């Protein structure tokens, strides 16, 4: 079938023998030739020891919120972790962060 | 950064494939990436050298064999329904 | 349109998910437009 | 013929067999 566009006609029109006419057949595509990546040019990382770490923890009703930002955030050094109990992620598959 | 031929690219998670090119397109300072009429990402800032860049699709086209009749010969021509010919060879 | 998927971006769908979780977010997709192409073909062919 | 006034999704016209030279 995929030989040549005749034989191409012939398995597309599912006969030995294709009458006289024009039939379309197949999509015509370019095909990448490379792959590039543009990201930022910083290198501090994210400050998740200082939040992971933390000798006091808030009371659930007064929860603390940090806001991270401007960093290189690796999640492998959660994700690949021991000590979780739980690690649910939402939206997102944890490998893929 | 490679311009002018069909790449896969992400740029800051924004992933694609196309050919990128030099823009004319006047983005204001604060625009980070430009949209078509269909919503559809057609121009984007590269976040390392500020540069704009355009984003077009990577060519295709149907393809649709003409034939004398299997009765009356086995040779055949080939039509790409929406190319320049320039663009064919590659179709290998 | 999403049709009840994370995003209406095939490929922003297939970079945050893991095959298996991607599969049912790509298959609402995939019903969804196959409706809205089986809508339009069919008032085509009365306009024709 | 002066009164009457996306391909990149799929979508394409094909011209007409008979050109308006033609009709
Ligand atoms: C500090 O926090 C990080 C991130 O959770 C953790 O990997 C590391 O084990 C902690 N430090 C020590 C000394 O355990
Ligand atoms: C075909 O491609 C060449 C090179 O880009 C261009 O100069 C020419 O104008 C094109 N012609 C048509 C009809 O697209």
């Amino acid at each position: 079938c995929a030989l040549d566009p005749l034989s191409e006609t012939k398995c597309t029109l599912k006969s030995f023998t294709v009458e006289k006419g024009i039939y379309q057949t197949s999509n015509f595509r370019v095909q990448p030739t490379e792959s590039i990546v543009r990201f930022p040019n910083i290198t501090n990382l994210c400050p998740f020891g200082e939040v992971f770490n933390a000798t006091r923890f808030a009371s659930v009703y007064a929860w603390n919120r940090k806001r991270i930002s401007n960093c290189v955030a690796d999640y492998s050094v959660l994700y690949n972790s021991a000590s979780f109990s739980t690690f649910k992620c939402y939206g997102v598959s944890p490998t893929k962060l | 950064l490679v311009k002018n031929k069909c790449v896969n690219f992400n740029f800051n998670g924004l992933t694609g494939t196309g050919v990128l090119t030099e823009s004319n397109k006047k983005f204001l300072p604060f625009q980070q990436f430009g949209r078509d009429i269909a919503d559809t990402t057609d121009a984007v800032r590269d976040p390392q050298t500020l540069e704009i860049l355009d984003i077009t699709p990577c060519s295709f086209g149907g393809v649709s064999v003409i034939t004398p009749g299997t009765n009356t010969s086995n040779q055949v021509a080939v039509l790409y329904q929406d190319v320049n010919c320039t663009e064919v060879p590659v179709a290998i | 349109s999403n049709f009840g998927a994370i995003s209406s971006v095939l490929n922003d769908i297939l970079s945050r998910l893991d095959p298996p979780e991607a599969e049912v977010q790509i298959d609402r997709l995939i019903t969804g437009r196959l409706q809205s192409l089986q809508t339009y073909v069919t008032q085509q062919l009365i306009r024709a | 013929f002066n009164k009457v006034t996306q391909k990149f999704n799929g979508l394409t016209v094909l011209p007409p067999l008979l050109t308006d030279e033609m009709i």
